[PDB]
């Protein structure tokens, strides 16, 4: 059944798991026509598909062409995620296929089960946690291949940089909750955070700065007091 | 007009005869039911009156052997049972007869609810659904599960009707999931009517067998396949303009026998309020849509 606190844990045993992401694969801007109307304008999505354990990305790049001329969009993206993630599945060596793929949003359950029906022993799953994976697209460079796209992409990244030589994949995982829950939050201010110091750089193969052990703990502590204040302004509490 | 003969009726029982029903008395005089009319399938039913648990009962035409009911104190039933002896038969049932121990099948003359509930179904595809075939007549109780039940234990004492799951690989063409998912079309129209049933007659025998074990028995997995029937038809997009007018008729007159006071027990909220408001036949279904909302608007 569904994935929650009570079995976070699970997330970082030794079986094959995917989340999968579906929020940035349709993305629209709203806008005024000549005659005053309003009408959207899609463009570059993303499949936010990661396994949790290992780090490995796969960040299927959905062009605006996948929706020319379809109708009732928001419906079909879920069923085109299917389509993709099951193309994925597919791809993968059989030792490589997951046990378990964890959808970030009931919706996507239907469309996956439905697109996974040649693979019974696969667990579509729904999850209780509310992950911030929304936030992919503040990662500059996840950002950057999203839309400079000119074709459908699938590119290959670890969300976790090296971090796994130095910490477990829960802590590691924690990092990128916290990360993305504050760019969620206020993208200005956790950006300013990641930054603020210039001799701090993004290796060229890496998504986050090269911060020492010490420095992830200054920069965790920050990300928190950000969190904590926009809640305190959200709610006046 | 036919007749089912009781050799005795030694406990207390609520006999039910289609859609309707009698107490008899423990030891009370009672030798059966005469004036059954012949064309349909008719159905006898039993619930005991000190276990009111187990309702149970016998599919039967007359045109197919001279049937009686006979009780069984080892195995504590009614038994229906086949008398293949024509003049032994005759004349226990002129003598019975005679005697005026038989209830008459009171059926009025303007009354074709019977027929509009069984205008689909046939001796031959219940013995199909229903498999014992040293017997003319098919034994349906409370407790018999569905082929489809079993597989998420018995098989002898199984209900054969046929598997409908729309997240199966019979439901979805691979590379059309979304198209078969949200339309049925090709499901009830390539899969199972052309495929499996034939032609819509046999579709809506089964249905209508279904609706019929559910509302006389209480059998649960006779509900669900009602239910899946009605929800692959309101669910495809493209349905022959006779088989949906066919359906309205069909579920008017079910949805008028149900017994107001199990259509909380007996009616699926989702798919009824999925079939008459969001689905493609949502339109399509007058006579069900207004019986629907005058009787159950509480469902609805």
């Amino acid at each position: 059944g569904a994935m929650n606190s009570s079995n976070y844990a699970e997330l970082f045993n030794n079986d094959i798991k995917l989340f999968v992401d579906d929020t940035n694969v349709y993305r629209v801007t709203v806008h005024k026509t000549f005659e005053g109307n309003v009408a959207t304008k899609a463009i570059n999505g993303c499949i936010f598909t990661l396994n949790p354990k290992t780090g490995h990305l796969f960040l299927k790049i959905i062009h605006t062409s996948v929706w020319a001329g379809q109708k009732r969009l928001s419906q079909l993206a879920k069923w085109k995620t299917a389509e993709e993630v099951s193309a994925l599945v597919r791809s993968l060596p059989k030792e490589e296929q997951p046990k378990q793929i964890i959808v970030t949003r009931k919706a996507m359950l239907d469309p996956l089960e439905v697109h996974m029906l040649d693979f019974p022993n696969i667990a579509i799953r729904p999850t209780e946690l509310r992950l911030p994976f929304s936030a992919a697209m503040s990662i500059d460079k996840l950002s950057d291949v999203v839309m400079k796209a000119t074709e459908p992409q699938m590119v290959l990244f670890n969300i976790y940089d090296d971090w796994l030589d130095r910490i477990s994949s829960y802590t590691a995982f924690s990092r990128l909750t916290l990360l993305l829950r504050a760019l969620k939050t206020n993208e200005e201010s956790a950006k300013m955070i990641l930054l603020s110091d210039p001799t701090i750089t993004i290796k060229s193969y890496h998504l986050w700065p090269s911060f020492t052990d010490e420095q992830w703990i200054t920069i965790e502590s920050q990300m928190r007091d950000l969190i904590l204040t926009e809640y305190g302004r959200k709610y006046n509490v | 007009m036919n007749t089912v003969p009781f050799t005795s009726a030694p406990i207390e029982v609520t006999i039910g005869i289609d859609q309707y029903s009698f107490n008899v008395k423990e030891n009370q005089p009672f030798h059966g039911i005469k004036d059954i009319p012949i064309g349909h399938v008719h159905v006898i039913h039993f619930q005991h009156a000190d276990n009111s648990s187990m309702r149970y009962g016998y599919w039967f035409d007359c045109r197919m052997g001279n049937f009686y009911i006979q009780y069984d104190p080892k195995d504590g039933l009614y038994k229906m049972m086949e008398e293949r002896d024509g003049a032994k038969f005759e004349n226990i049932v002129h003598n019975f007869k005679e005697r005026q121990m038989m209830v008459s099948y009171p059926k009025i003359d303007e009354d074709d609810t019977w027929y509009n509930l069984t205008e689909f179904v046939q001796m031959d595809k219940i013995r199909k659904i229903v498999r014992k075939d040293e017997n003319q007549f098919s034994y349906v109780d409370s407790s018999m599960t569905t082929v489809q039940e079993n597989e998420l234990s018995d098989p002898a004492h199984s209900l054969n009707y046929t598997v409908i799951n729309f997240k199966s690989r019979e439901a979805i063409r691979p590379g059309h999931e979304m198209e078969d998912f949200l339309d049925k079309s090709y499901y009830l129209n390539t899969v199972m009517l052309q495929g499996i049933f034939k032609n819509s007659s046999n579709y809506f025998g089964e249905l209508q067998f279904a609706f019929l074990n559910a509302m006389f028995f209480g059998n649960y997995g006779s509900s669900l396949q009602w239910h899946a029937m009605i929800e692959l038809i309101c669910s495809s997009a493209t349905v022959p303009k006779h088989m949906l007018d066919k359906l309205d008729e069909i579920l008017y007159y079910q949805i008028k026998t149900l017994p107001e006071q199990y259509s909380d027990i007996l009616l699926n909220e989702r798919v009824w309020n999925i079939c008459l408001y969001s689905s493609f036949q949502k339109n399509s279904l007058h006579n069900t849509e207004k019986i629907m909302e005058n009787k159950y608007p509480e469902l609805l």
